């Protein structure tokens, strides 16, 4: 038989690439990152601008369904 | 031999009309059969079937 668990397809069009996790987790660094010129003013926080994309692959295409 | 059939004539006309009977202590059987084809558912997606 199937399973009661799931059968809705929700949680995937909520939680995943093509929806709005992507784009709550790109603002969240600009935010912050960009901000801390104040105290530190160092070329410091410029390794997360490419692992968002990376992090996003290496856990959506796991299961996939 | 007529006057003499009083008792015996009566006897071959009680023989022939409808009694009543007494009931006691009857038995109703209850047997089931078939099959069930199943358608179980389914689931997713796946494819185949
Ligand atoms: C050079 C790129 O930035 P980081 O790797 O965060 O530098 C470590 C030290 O804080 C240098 O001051």
């Amino acid at each position: 038989q199937d399973l009661m668990a799931s059968g809705n397809t929700t949680v995937k069009a909520t939680f995943g690439k093509d929806s709005s996790v992507v784009k709550w987790v790109v603002l969240a660094e600009v935010l912050v990152g960009a901000v801390m010129y104040m105290m530190t003013k160092n070329v410091k926080f410029l390794a997360g601008f490419a692992i968002i994309s990376v992090f996003i692959a290496v856990g959506m295409a796991v299961v996939g369904l | 031999v007529v006057d003499w059939l009083l008792p015996v004539g009566n006897m071959l006309e009680g023989l022939t009309a409808p009694v009543g009977c007494s009931y006691m202590s009857g038995t109703v059987t209850d047997v089931i059969t078939g099959e069930s084809i199943i358608s179980v558912d389914a689931p997713y997606g796946w494819t185949v079937e």
